[PDB]
């Protein structure tokens, strides 16, 4: 499989620096150039910079001139980011990708990305609690269970169901800021009443900037 | 800079319908154009390459056309898993740019959400803090009110929403809503209720609990 | 020549490895190591994944994998996905001179979400009975995987004469459809209450239902 | 009168296959069972005449062309091979008749940090005719924007080096090849 | 690049013979082999045969000596398979194939080669049906069409030889929800076919829906009105 896999991102002061690295597997690593593309919350792809296969010519937008230096390492498939002097604009998203140059495909094959946040708040993992289904006895169809995930930064948390053996009928919301500085979350599952009883869910929930994993048993309210 | 102009900005159609996106720009780039899918939480996958042509694995409902300024973005028949943004890029001149770009939604029949209400844990008790939370659940369209009741008193600005990326196969969308209160305003109160009003509730429905009820 | 004998089909899950077995002669697959294995996807003419038991062409990834033990050939998925979803056969040497392949595997790959078949079952125009016949006409699409039973009852009895079923077609959005036919006389449409198509699919079973007492 | 194949098998250095090396080999006897009867080549193919018969035969012309490669690209050293190597290195004509023989060399032209003396064109407009050598090094021209003899963005080298290191798996490691031409009769 | 081009589809009665063509291009035509290889429709690839350009030497399968021939032509560098006295089992996609080069390993033994290009495929049917044009009848909608707001509707393209037939609607107006269905062959050796449309249950009262049939090869060319049924 071509991959590309970006790697370093994390929560940064402001003026701080952080070491962005591209890693490539399945492909003539060195046949290619590479870019940097990044993506600000909620917002659309801006270039940051662009190296050689020689590792020679190199290009950086003005919005990073001066503070970020791009390198190559082709001996370990990599391409390298530094940033320094960073600021809170800076924030997002920041995509590897590859180019030929010569014809298209042109930048046809990107990773999925690495995230940075330019803050001045700390760390803080989350606290993660039940969302506990009613009792149903008629079985009523469909019950709803799930974690809340609350006062936790920087983002971003991850949550699966058993492991990731329960992907079907499962909802993770999108993050709100609140206005303590800190991100809440819920993640939410539909499964059937009459299985309540006899299956067990158990939420796994991950904040990495933390190093907090929590695995959280949901059951129904005990009468 | 070379300025990439894309509209809409947004797009709603049906399945099987044709939607079209178009991008300009501001001087002459040949077929030096790309086009890019990014699905919500994914990479930009590149579908259209120099203007026309498609990518290995791509489906033939995808296609482009144009060359120098004007440039065209088709889906033959739209499909449930065609959500996502889209946007053009060009590679003329650095620096690379890219328009802003089209946030496309498929248009379905009417689902009314499925409401559950769920009270605060003992666990969070003990922090001082109270979240009652909301879920609506698979409902289109994404326009829904949720207003909480506390001993039908309605409550304003202790409360916030979130709601998911329309789903790839049912093009549902799901909401919840969170009221925050302290320990000590959560225990003066009894009754706890969500309203939903939403295109296909008749109806507002209402789902409640009261406080230390099994 | 001996054809050379292949499983029907096989199945496997992503990321999983797979097995395909030729098993031949000792004049063909046992007489020489000249053994090929050609994928075919539909519509498409067969493509060269293996050739002399073991070797891969250029532009073949390493996941495609082959062997010889005795007169059978093994050729091995590794890393398997969804675009090896396609029909392979072997392809042997042998002791006439000539050349003969397999009769063919169908390989699925799991993994992708099971969906039932939408029916429409049609009666017969009154412009078909007009002109003195009768045809009623099951629509069957959306449905995967790809393969689909048709039954069809006059009343609750089957009927066996004068069906006619398609095989399943892959439709532009990646599910399955096939039609089916009842050509049957008008006094033999008129002669029974109801007439039924059953699309039987991965073990439950989707009707309709048409009567000549309709408009 | 000893035919020179010690001096094309084991010269120090090989060739990039990009400026990939011809020795003429004329009016001497050449002993082919040295080369059919070693078990030290990875790769021993010979088109339209058999290694066992080349003492036999009688040839106008024999050239030794000789190169390095890596491992998963041997195979482009054939007639009717597409790739890299075939369309913008070395092409073998569709009626080439004649041996290709390799072996791995990964002792030899691996480096630790990686050997960057052995290159490879990357890109061409067209493909190379048969026994066509191409040696230029202009810069190509993919955008509108003229390159001035300058690398830049749409403007790039047509060559790249292997990099090749000992720890490489097998088809990344270093190849030698030796093709051997026989203009019959 | 290498390049086959096939000859077009035939179609021929049983006890004639068909010539199917492959056009070479892009590499020197007498340096590689040219096999057949058949499928009929849905069945496994069955070996015809091979033809070597260098010497015109050939080498068929059994079931095919006496039956088939292959040639070729130097000058513009094409391949022909001749079947003969044609069944109704010859009825098949028949594809040629480039071997690619044999060649002699160290110890003199002869390896043969592979199949690295292929022709896009030659249609031959063989059918004692003589062209037909079809008779096209209205699948009308219905209350037993509808569902969550939608209906079905369509054209039954009955009785025609041979294939193809198209079928578009409102004279290309409508192109959502559209789907023509493969040919079904009935007993009676002729084509069936069903194009079927889903459109807006709101419509049938207001929007004509009319399917336009095109069969080329018997000159065909009918427009059909689709009317709602009054069932409930
Ligand atoms: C050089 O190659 C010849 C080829 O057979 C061989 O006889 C000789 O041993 C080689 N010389 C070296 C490097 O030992």
């Amino acid at each position: 499989e071509v991959q590309l896999v970006e790697s370093g991102g994390g929560l940064v002061k402001p003026g701080g620096s952080l070491r962005l690295s591209c890693a490539a597997s399945g492909f003539t690593f060195r046949d290619y150039d590479i870019i940097w593309i990044r993506q600000a919350p909620g917002k659309g792809l801006e270039w940051v910079s662009y190296i050689s296969r020689s590792g020679s010519t190199i290009y950086y937008s003005d919005s990073v001139r001066g503070r970020f230096t791009i390198s190559r390492d082709n001996a370990k498939n990599s391409v390298y980011l530094q940033m320094n002097s960073l600021r809170a604009e800076d924030t997002a998203v920041y995509y590897c990708a590859r180019d030929f140059g010569f014809e298209g495909p042109r930048m046809d094959v990107w990773g999925q990305g690495t995230t940075v946040t330019v803050s001045s708040a700390s760390t803080k993992g989350p606290s993660v609690f039940p969302l506990a289904p009613s009792s149903k006895s008629t079985s009523g169809g469909t019950a709803a269970l799930g974690c809340l995930v609350k006062d936790y930064f920087p983002e971003p948390v991850t949550v699966s169901w058993n492991s990731g053996a329960l992907t079907s009928g499962v909802h993770t919301f999108p993050a709100v800021l609140q206005s303590s500085g800190l991100y809440s979350l819920s993640s939410v599952v539909t499964v059937p009443s009459s299985s309540l009883g006899t299956q067990t869910y158990i939420c796994n929930v991950n904040h990495k900037p933390s190093n907090t994993k929590v695995d959280k048993k949901v059951e129904p309210k005990s009468c | 800079d070379i300025q990439m102009t894309q509209s809409p900005s947004s797009l709603s159609a049906s399945v099987g319908d044709r939607v079209t996106i178009t991008c300009q720009a501001s001087q002459d780039i040949k077929n030096y154009l790309n086009w890019y899918q990014q699905k919500p939480g994914k990479a930009p996958k590149l579908l259209i390459y120099d203007a026309s042509n498609l990518e290995t694995g791509v489906p033939s409902r995808f296609s482009g056309s144009g060359s120098g300024t004007d440039f065209t973005f088709t889906i033959s028949s739209l499909q449930p898993e065609d959500i996502a943004t889209y946007y053009c890029q060009q590679f003329d001149n650095l620096p690379i740019t890219f328009g802003q770009g089209t946030r496309l939604e498929i248009k379905r029949t009417v689902a009314a959400p499925s409401v559950f209400i769920f009270p605060p844990s003992d666990e969070q008790l003990k922090s001082g803090t109270a979240s009652v939370v909301c879920l609506l659940n698979n409902f289109y369209p994404r326009e829904a009110k949720v207003q909480w009741k506390v001993d039908n008193a309605l409550q304003s600005g202790n409360s916030q929403e979130s709601v998911t990326e329309q789903d790839s196969k049912d093009s549902t969308y799901s909401l919840s809503s969170t009221l925050t209160l302290s320990k000590a305003d959560y225990e003066k109160h009894k009754v706890y209720a969500c309203e939903v009003t939403h295109q296909g509730l008749s109806s507002p429905v209402t789902k409640s609990f009261n406080r230390g009820e099994c | 020549q001996s054809v050379l004998t292949q499983p029907a089909s096989v199945s496997g899950s992503p990321g999983q490895s797979i097995t395909i077995s030729c098993t031949g002669t000792s004049s063909d697959v046992g007489g020489y190591n000249f053994v090929s294995w050609y994928q075919q996807h539909p519509g498409k003419a067969p493509k060269l994944m293996i050739y002399e038991v073991s070797d891969r062409p250029s532009g073949v990834s390493s996941r495609f994998s082959g062997s010889k033990s005795g007169n059978t050939a093994s050729l091995t998925i590794s890393g398997l996905q969804a675009e090896d979803e396609a029909d392979y056969y072997c392809f042997s040497y042998t002791t006439s001179t000539t050349w003969v392949f397999g009769g063919g595997t169908k390989l699925t790959v799991l993994g992708q979400p099971k969906a039932a078949p939408s029916v429409t079952l049609f009666p017969p125009s009154s412009e078909e009975l007009q002109a003195n016949k009768a045809t009623l006409v099951c629509l069957i699409s959306d449905f995967y995987p790809g393969a689909v039973t048709v039954a069809w009852k006059a009343d609750s009895s089957p009927v066996k004469a004068g069906v006619e079923t398609t095989t399943p077609s892959k439709q532009s959005n990646n599910k399955y459809a096939a039609s089916s036919y009842l050509s049957l006389t008008p006094e033999q449409w008129k002669s029974h209450r109801s007439y039924s198509c059953q699309v039987t699919h991965e073990g439950s079973t989707v009707e309709k239902t048409v009567a000549p007492t309709e408009c | 009168n000893l035919c020179p194949f010690g001096e094309v098998f084991n010269a120090t250095r090989f060739a990039s296959v990009y400026a990939w090396n011809r020795k003429r080999i004329s009016n001497c006897v050449a002993d082919y069972s040295v080369l059919y009867n070693s078990a030290s080549f990875s790769t021993f193919k010979c088109y339209g005449v058999s290694p066992t018969k080349l003492n036999d035969l009688c040839f106008t012309n024999v050239y030794a062309d000789s190169f390095v490669i890596r491992g998963d690209e041997v195979r482009q050293i054939a007639p009717g091979q597409t790739g890299k190597i075939a369309d913008y290195n070395y092409k073998l004509p569709d009626d080439f008749t004649g041996c290709v023989i390799a072996w791995n060399s990964n002792n030899l032209d691996s480096k630790v940090g990686g050997n960057y003396n052995y290159l490879y064109r990357l890109f061409r407009k067209s493909n190379l005719k048969p026994f066509e050598r191409d040696i230029s090094t202009e810069i190509y021209q993919a955008g509108s924007t003229p390159c001035n003899g300058v690398e830049g963005f749409n403007c790039y080298f047509p060559l790249q080096s292997y990099g090749f290191q000992p720890t490489n798996g097998v088809g990344y490691q270093p190849y030698r090849v030796v093709v051997l031409s026989f203009e019959l009769l």
